[PDB]
């Protein structure tokens, strides 16, 4: 009520923005898996150029 | 190979037939499967010559210790390193495009191995 | 994902190269 | 106890006691520590029934477990803690010698 | 009396450390994780890891952590002191080797 | 479902066995005993064995 | 204040604070396998200090939903006679009431250890939430940031030469 409350403003027009993919900034410790998705991402973010 | 005993040549073809799973399973492939170029022969040998590179140093500690605790302490520690190395190498090896970009991958993940991996074992060992 | 240095387009080094010489990129 | 040699545990004496302190209350290993205390009635005190009572000891384990004739030999620690089963002929072994220890006079 | 002469020992015998504990004390200091109380630590030689031989390291060893002698007790260690604080030998300042307790 | 993926680090079981009082089940042709293992995916297509 | 600021679900004001709902979902996504056997002590410290409080939770909200129910029906009390309406509205209003408080940060040293240690733990538990989790990971990194913490996996670095992934909301430099 009274204090530093974090803002919920986000990017809410760019395509599968939120869909992010493997890198150093991650450090590949999600599921095994997921690389059939970092795939898919990829292709998604190439497909909206 | 030729001259043996009935039970030696059904034995023989038993041993020859367990190992022809590979050869057999090879034509039923899938269609819809996301396909990716594999480790090339070479590299496959110089990760598993870094992995006995790793495994040289950590065998006069682990067998001068006698409690599979600590053994098993040290295996857990070593691991999540070589995991977090691993999930990158197949990471970058499945979104590869040729074979060059799969040598690169598998380059950068024994050189990985061969410069870190043996300073984080020789500091655990130390530990230990 | 990181691009690898062999399949990496220094697209940013060719608009970099296209900048006049007095330019604030160019200071950075 | 029923390999043991008394109805109840409490007619084992301080040996039993000992032996019932040195593991947890779910442990099926005190039954081969009391075990130990009975070899080493009339044994422990003389130089040679020591002996005699460790080498009881490894019969008894090689008889419960298939055993290696080397394998009882070459234990490297003897220690035991509370969490240790008789799951194998070391373990029973282990547990049989800490009950021949625990046994005063 | 007791306190007279805790307070006359105190006064005599108690100087500053008069010096920068040097790079081997530290590292010592350190590796005194190492050390283990009540119990004997098995200390295991990995050539790998150690480096030198089995018997220089485990003499080594036996010095520096079973023996208790400390880092200051060190003649590379008193010499490296007596180097490193010059300064301070010069102008008729003693530096002192073991900190006082 | 998803893929054999191109390399697993596989951490070789310790105490399994107590036959001879060795924890180390396997060891190199360099004598030196192995804590882990590399397994790779050759082919990606392929079915797996029943 | 308190003589037990040493408990481990204790916390300060300036404690990170996360929500339940946060926790939860937090916990979706992670892995046992990747944490370090003191991360794993600190996660089951969290859980049973959590169950305690989502079983307490509706018990604190209980009174303002009574009074908000009350307020409701009228400045009427017929207790035993109203009862009927003012469950109803009760078990209306107080999953309201406790939507407000699930979805209410509070400080935990728990918290603050988990996110916020520098070992491979904190390190995994960061990059985990900020890559699977994204909105929880923007309200966490902002809230982090405002309470002077300085990791790479900050959306608000300004030592990175990498873009931030996500939409950095406006704070006072």
């Amino acid at each position: 009520l009274f204090d530093f409350n974090p803002s919920s403003i986000k990017f809410e027009k760019y395509p599968f923005y939120y869909w992010i993919n493997s890198s150093q900034l991650t450090e590949f410790n999600q599921y095994r898996k997921f690389v059939i998705r970092d795939s898919i991402i990829y292709s998604l973010n190439n497909y909206i150029i | 190979v030729e001259e043996m005993d009935t039970i030696q040549k059904m034995n023989y073809e038993a041993t020859v037939n367990m190992g022809r799973q590979d050869l057999i399973t090879r034509e039923y492939t899938f269609y819809s499967d996301y396909e990716f170029i594999p480790i090339q022969e070479d590299r496959k040998q110089q990760m598993e010559d870094a992995l006995n590179n790793l495994h040289k140093i950590i065998h006069p500690t682990v067998t001068q210790l006698k409690k599979k605790a600590n053994v098993q302490e040290i295996q857990d520690r070593v691991f999540r390193k070589l995991q977090g190395w691993e999930g990158e190498l197949n990471t970058c090896v499945f979104s590869a495009k040729n074979v060059r970009d799969s040598n690169f991958c598998a380059d950068r993940f024994t050189n990985r191995i061969n410069t870190e991996g043996v300073e984080f074992v020789k500091q655990i060992l130390r530990e230990y | 994902e990181m691009i690898l240095p062999h399949n990496n387009r220094q697209l940013a080094r060719q608009y970099f190269d296209s900048l006049p010489e007095n330019d604030i990129n160019r200071k950075y | 106890m029923a390999q043991t040699a008394h109805q109840n545990r409490y007619q084992g004496g301080l040996c039993y006691a000992q032996c019932n302190e040195l593991f947890s209350f779910w442990n099926p290993s005190i039954q081969q520590c009391w075990k130990g205390c009975d070899f080493g009635v009339g044994r422990v005190n003389d130089p040679e029934g020591r002996i005699e009572a460790q080498q009881m000891c490894k019969r008894w384990a090689a008889e419960l477990y298939w055993t290696y004739k080397g394998e009882l030999d070459t234990i490297k620690d003897l220690r035991v803690h509370a969490d240790m089963y008789p799951t194998t002929p070391q373990n029973v072994y282990r547990a049989c010698l800490a009950g021949v220890r625990r046994q005063k006079f | 009396t007791y306190y007279s002469t805790n307070k006359e020992a105190l006064i005599q015998n108690f100087e500053p450390l008069n010096r920068k504990f040097t790079e081997e004390e530290v590292e010592q200091f350190l590796r005194n994780e190492g050390r283990s109380q009540e119990e004997k630590r098995n200390w295991i030689y990995n050539p790998h890891i150690h480096g030198s031989t089995e018997g220089e390291w485990k003499a080594d060893i036996h010095e520096k952590f079973d023996s208790g002698k400390a880092p200051w007790e060190r003649e590379h260690v008193k010499a490296k002191i007596l180097e490193t604080n010059k300064a301070k030998i010069d102008a008729g300042e003693e530096i002192q080797l073991k900190p006082f307790k | 479902p998803g893929e054999v993926l191109p390399l697993r680090i596989i951490k070789y079981p310790l105490g399994l066995e107590t036959i001879h009082n060795n924890i180390f089940e396997n060891t190199n042709n360099e004598g030196n005993v192995e804590l882990f293992r590399l397994r790779f995916n050759s082919n990606s297509s392929k079915m797996q064995h029943k | 204040m308190d003589n037990n600021y040493h408990f481990w679900g204790n916390g300060d004001r300036q404690d990170v604070s996360l929500s339940y709902e946060d926790y939860y979902s937090i916990l979706d996504c992670l892995l046992d396998e990747k944490l370090s056997p003191q991360g794993l002590m600190k996660f089951k410290n969290l859980h049973e200090v959590s169950m305690y409080g989502v079983s307490y939770v509706p018990l604190y909200c209980f009174p303002v939903a009574y009074g908000i129910s009350h307020m409701l029906t009228g400045k009427v009390r017929r207790g035993h006679s109203g009862y009927r309406n003012l469950f109803s509205l009760m078990s209306v209003v107080l999953p309201f009431t406790c939507w407000y408080a699930y979805t209410t940060p509070i400080p935990r040293r728990l918290y603050t250890e988990i996110i916020c240690s520098n070992n491979a733990d904190g390190a995994y538990v960061r990059n985990r939430i900020k890559q699977q989790k994204p909105g929880i990971w923007r309200k966490l990194s902002q809230q982090l940031y405002n309470k002077n913490f300085r990791f790479p996996e900050l959306n608000q670095d300004l030592t990175a030469t990498e873009f931030p992934l996500d939409y950095v909301a406006p704070h006072k430099f």
